């Protein structure tokens, strides 16, 4: 018969805490005696023999060798693999051992954007971003791949892998999508593989399915409020559209204003059928007289004929 | 109530290695959601980050280039402390060295800053001898004032306390001075009313750490 | 050779004004990540003031404000006080270096503080130290601001040339400066002269305290 | 007469970090002078039958050592119980114990403490704060939650709910009544949570937001008809520039406060420069259209005056 | 995809214990973020939940309670399966048992639903011995239909294919019938429109599992 | 005894209209937690439709809707079809039981479907089974609508009042029905009679099918 190796380790206490030094023990058992050679490999490489020490017991036919390595709690917890390699009559036998893997770690999040109506319709260069957060802080391990429901090829992606300050890795790839293909069916699929994933992740995004309904606009102005002559606020209600994805901007002298100048809400639940948002702008003296008119524009899928709607308002 | 105590030699020879230790009270080295940093400050290079050690699902390290060639930061889970070892130092490695906790400020979170520091340790690189100070009393003849002269010591901390930490009122320890000879001299004065002259003696406690010198002197209202 | 992030070396305010300090990076640090501000009163360890771009931690006065746009950030100390004299440091996390990156520092001075003249106290060589055959004179200079002083020593009516070494002045917890001067001597020379003098000149005007052998 | 050392060792984990089908625990009593040495296996302090374990003594030279082995299914072990191995020698009792090791980086726990609503604090004058903790291991009676006051002043009686979640978590909530003046005049209320699983205790604090209080400015709306489409109308409210954020908002009809589920009200949102704002929408119905055409949108806010409220109304004329 | 496969006996004596195991593929029993349920359905008591097992930092179980005093669910993590064991059964414990996966969907998530199921398994509680079927094939303008007669067998799955299931066209396997002496009788029908009487040969495949009976009859006219 | 969540045992429809199914419960289940719905087309396992009160997953039709207010919930099916006849089940997580709680079931019928006659197929006692001693008269009926079919077995012209048993009709996947009838027989009492008849009744009535040993 051939012999058998098992490894045993120093164990954690009642409170399930490691001790300062992890002893690992090779037990080769159940063999014909004679030449027995034990090597220790750290991570797949040979070790300095000094802290590795062997011994052999026998009764009658039963014979068991044991080798013992000591590690510091630090080395063990550095995620190294420890291989015990047994040379017996010109053969090799193996057992390796690693720190035992976490039972309930968090765990990694992945998010897949839809492109914006602005991105689709106005400046016609849409894209989606697949973003993966809380990966282990080591690069080059991760594999992120794009693909289509239609089996048709994809454009080249762009990929950032950037170590976060809290000791995670955030890997993010954006994919240019065909401005047409997106509108006719076409599910895009994002796929990440990493050693620390039990399974590969996949997210997939597409045009939201439903009964397309155009947006309704209402522009506005506020009754002047005391003490501010020169500061006036303008409103836009936009309601009962579908699906929820909507872009919104404001135009002074027929020029788009910085998306930081106004604040839209997230399209929220209507009680009935549809979706709605609200956006405010805050204008002043200079804007008062340049010309006084203000555009509140919404780019929506069901918007027509040109995929936008704009309502004008003044004071 | 997190707190951080540095420890280690004040003086290190050229080409040898620096070793400093920060023990952590109130959180743990092994903590997720924090990271443990070394930085230092010369007047010359300003405030400079060296390295960081932290535990996510295993132990990880992050170092600055430059130090990367010469530096190691290791956690010790045993006594809950971490430490820095810098190889082959030159005098440019003279600095105050700071251990610090990078971390939470919770709510929204994800945002880290270094909210907790150790007081600093002065590490001086010289081929030259740690020398303990001669210490003389500075005698009185406002109200009154008396002093301690801590003379000819190397390298620098020299802390002083009056009557074993008891009297903190009106006491000023001055910065030191190097003579061109190369040693350091320093003085500490206390300001006391002379209505209190005759009801107690006062004692100056000087402790030069890396000579392991503690000795005390008494302040005498001199002849007659 | 210098910091990865750039701040002006110095900044000035007059009490009650609003001073601002700037911090300029690249996108791998300030662009992509949040910026922190720390304040340092020397000899003490840095203290966190502003975290992420605009957030102030517990126990920080609201006079302290911060902002970030694009590749640079600003710290606004509004309604200055005297206790604000400090070194102000910015830092961010850098995702090309995988490392924390720092600003070179800005020393903030609060201008238009009252002119304060030094209090000089001078001590004679101790009961000891004369056995050991070397006599040292100690001049301690206490609270003075702008904070430049010049010291000459006097042997009787004459100036002392060598044996003298002097502190470059140091700021205290009341933000006024301290200093000291020492005179090395041979304990004969202590008895060889009638009186010895420390004269400190500060701005225009000189304080002098003086002592003599035996009493 | 060396006092015997006792040490337990265990099946290790394979190369990929996985656990083996059984878990062996080997108790080792080494380095002793012979005699009676009695090994015993406790599970969490209880005894389990001797017929799951085997003993082996070996006397080499003058010294002596005994080994004892207990086998465990993976399930028992992953059930996280403490197993103690306890030896009796010379009337003394020695023991060593073991459970499975801690996750090196587990999730992780969230604790939310609310401030009381402007409605609650001004109108109903029965203001309460709530402490909430999610993602605790689903075992009741381990969590501990205590309220304090920065002044150390006595606190009211709170009311706790531990509830076991569908996703195998536990969520605990305690809500506290607060002294209705004490909130307004300073007063930090503290919520302290401890669990064995948590490394440090969790403290969450709550208090009146210090800042530059300014009142709200309300305006009432409705949308022009989109006629022939159904019935009724829709109306909304823009309430803005208030400080601090804490605000309650509601809609009445002839002094009848309409249920929260009727109106969709947004969360106070920042403005570039100064101030916050909310917007709230209510879709009316043709019955109340004619019944009375007036509709009121009220804002409770700290800085409102006199009553910490500002009302307003609108119809279709 | 994810998939669940039942297995176990279909006949339990009164007072004895039922055991049914459910192996899964496409996921792990030991997985966080999902949970593993046993359910049952009898026309009398409707659809009825029994228990759940799942792993986070430890193994946890949630039973129906209801009946927690007779039931054990517990995972075999090596074989990647989980097993239901119910003690002291009576006829009331006769049902079709289902194993099912309660886990999340995505995005917003936290939301659980049992979105994956096993075919179901028919467990019947009786003293009556398990008898195998006596099988008789019988003789068949519009079309023609022949079939096999599966007669007098105890507890019943009894499923039937045709020549290893190659002909799915116009095939009706009928439900069974209880007799006054309770035993089941079931019969099947396959159609071919005359056409190939001698071009096509028909062997009916009869599966009664709990009697270990596979005896497949070739049906011939006359 | 009975279930925990309450739902009406019966609900009905017409091929174009919209019908809703009610689900009532406690705060321990529907009040503090969300609700799921399932569809069961028996002999098959349950298939998920709605989750957390509002949601539809992949592979599900948007004419399926759901709602929740307080301690109750409603499942709305609009624009029905034939395969829509199913047992429909609601369930929630009850956190005072630590457990999943179900509804009693609601059987959903759709009327306005055409009346289809049965198809009566009969067979003679086979080639075997005569050597087995006794034999059996087997009758297979299919594809009818209501599930109301009653049999009276007549051997020759004389109706058989003993030795007979019938099932209760069971659904088909195209939403037709299935029945079967059996008459136990001794070949003595077989070959001592001439002819046979099945004699079904579908509503008013249908006709039989007849076979004799004339091979
Ligand atoms: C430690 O390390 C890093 C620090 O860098 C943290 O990183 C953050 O982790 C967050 C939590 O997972 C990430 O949150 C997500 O951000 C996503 C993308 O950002 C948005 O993209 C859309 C589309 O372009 C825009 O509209 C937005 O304005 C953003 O640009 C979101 O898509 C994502 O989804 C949301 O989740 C929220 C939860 O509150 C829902 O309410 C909401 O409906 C939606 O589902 C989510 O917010 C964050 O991006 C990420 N930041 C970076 C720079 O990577 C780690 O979390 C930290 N790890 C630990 C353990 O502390
Ligand atoms: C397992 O499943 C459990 C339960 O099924 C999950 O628990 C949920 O976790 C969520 C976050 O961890 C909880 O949401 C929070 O709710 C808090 C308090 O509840 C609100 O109270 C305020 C007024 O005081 C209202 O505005 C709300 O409508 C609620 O009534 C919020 O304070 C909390 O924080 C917020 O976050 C948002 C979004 O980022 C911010 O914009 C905002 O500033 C605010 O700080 C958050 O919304 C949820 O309640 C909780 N379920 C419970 C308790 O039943 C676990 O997450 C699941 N675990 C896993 C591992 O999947």
């Amino acid at each position: 018969t051939p012999p058998t190796v098992k490894i045993l380790q120093s164990s954690c206490d009642g409170g399930g805490h490691f001790p300062p030094t992890i002893q690992l023990l090779c037990l080769v058992s159940g063999y014909t005696p004679g030449t027995i050679q034990i090597t220790w490999l750290e991570d797949g490489q040979v070790m300095d023999v000094d802290l590795s020490t062997a011994s052999t017991t026998q009764e009658g036919e039963l014979a068991s060798t044991q080798s013992e390595l000591t590690l510091s709690q630090k080395h063990w917890l550095s995620d190294r693999t420890y291989t015990c390699q047994v040379t017996y009559q010109g053969h090799t036998f193996e057992d390796s051992t690693k720190k035992c893997a976490d039972s309930n770690p968090r765990g990694v999040s992945a998010y897949l954007s839809r492109p914006s109506p602005f991105d689709l319709f106005i400046r016609k260069s849409p894209t989606i971003t697949c973003l993966v957060v809380d990966l282990a802080p080591s690069k080059g391990t991760v594999q992120l791949t794009w693909s289509r429901a239609s089996g048709k090829p994809v454009n080249h992606s762009t990929r950032k892998e950037e170590k976060q300050r809290n000791g995670t890795l955030t890997v993010t790839s954006t994919l240019p999508v065909g401005t047409r293909d997106w509108i006719e069916g076409e599910t895009y699929q994002c796929r990440v593989t990493h050693p620390h994933l039990p399974r590969a992740l996949m997210r997939s995004t597409t045009k939201t399915s439903g009964p397309r309904a155009a947006p309704e606009v209402y522009a506005f102005a506020t009754p002047e409020w005391p003490g501010s002559r020169d500061k006036r606020t303008l409103a836009c209600l936009i309601q009962n559209f579908m699906p929820e994805d909507i872009s919104v901007q404001w135009l002074h002298n027929e020029v788009q204003l910085p998306d930081a100048r106004h604040s839209t809400t997230q399209p929220r639940k209507t009680k009935g059928s549809g979706f709605f948002v609200f956006s405010r702008l805050e204008v002043t003296r200079a804007e008062w007289e340049q010309k006084d008119e203000f555009i509140c524009r919404a780019v929506h899928e069901a918007a027509s004929p040109s995929q936008t709607v704009q309502r004008a308002v003044s004071v | 109530q997190v707190q951080l105590q540095q420890s280690g030699p004040g003086l290190v020879k050229p080409s040898q290695t620096l070793s400093l230790t920060c023990g952590i009270s109130g959180d743990s080295v092994s903590s997720n959601s924090a990271a443990w940093n070394w930085l230092r400050q010369s007047p010359s290079r300003g405030l400079e980050w060296l390295g960081r050690t932290y535990y996510r699902s295993k132990w990880y390290n992050d170092y600055a280039v430059s130090m990367k060639s010469r530096i190691t930061i290791n956690p010790d889970t045993s006594r809950n402390q971490f430490s820095l070892q810098l190889n082959s130092v030159t005098p440019e490695d003279t600095a105050v060295y700071y251990c610090a906790r990078d971390g939470e400020i919770s709510y929204d979170y994800y945002y880290y800053g270094m909210d907790v520091w150790g007081r600093g340790t002065l590490v001086t690189v010289s081929s030259a001898s740690t020398k303990g100070p001669s210490v003389f009393p500075l005698a009185p003849s406002g109200t009154a004032a008396l002093g301690c002269l801590v003379k000819d010591y190397f390298p620098e901390p020299v802390t002083v306390s009056w009557n074993s930490g008891a009297l903190t009122s009106g006491v000023h320890t001055f910065p030191a001075v190097l003579q061109s000879s190369g040693l350091y001299s320093l003085s500490s004065v206390v300001t006391v009313p002379s209505s209190s002259l005759g009801t107690q003696t006062y004692i100056c406690n000087v402790n030069h750490k890396p000579s392991n010198t503690k000795v005390d002197k008494k302040v005498e209202p001199k002849s007659c | 050779a210098q910091s990865v992030l750039t701040q002006p070396p110095s900044a000035s305010g007059t009490p009650g004004q609003r001073v601002t300090i700037s911090c300029s990076g690249s996108s791998s640090n300030i662009g992509n990540n949040g910026v922190n501000w720390y304040q340092q009163v020397p000899g003490k360890p840095p203290k966190l003031l502003i975290y992420y771009d605009d957030l102030l931690p517990s126990g920080v006065s609201d006079r302290f404000s911060g902002s970030k746009s694009g590749t640079s950030a600003s710290l606004a100390i509004s309604g200055l006080q005297s206790e604000d004299e400090a070194d102000y440091y910015c830092e961010a996390w850098d995702d090309s270096l995988d490392g924390v990156v720092f600003g070179g520092g800005t020393k903030l001075t609060v201008l238009g503080q009252p002119k304060a003249a030094p209090s000089v106290t001078l001590f004679p060589p101790s009961s000891e130290e004369l056995q050991a055959n070397k006599a040292t004179l100690v001049c301690l200079i206490s609270d003075f601001y702008p904070g430049a002083v010049t010291v000459a020593w006097k042997a009787d009516s004459s100036p002392v040339k060598a044996g003298v070494e002097t502190t470059t002045p140091s700021k205290q917890s009341n933000n006024k400066y301290a200093a000291s001067s020492y005179l090395s001597l041979t304990p004969e020379q202590w008895k060889s002269h009638r009186s010895y003098s420390c004269q400190v000149t500060h701005e225009g005007s000189t304080v002098e305290k003086t002592v003599a052998p035996t009493e």
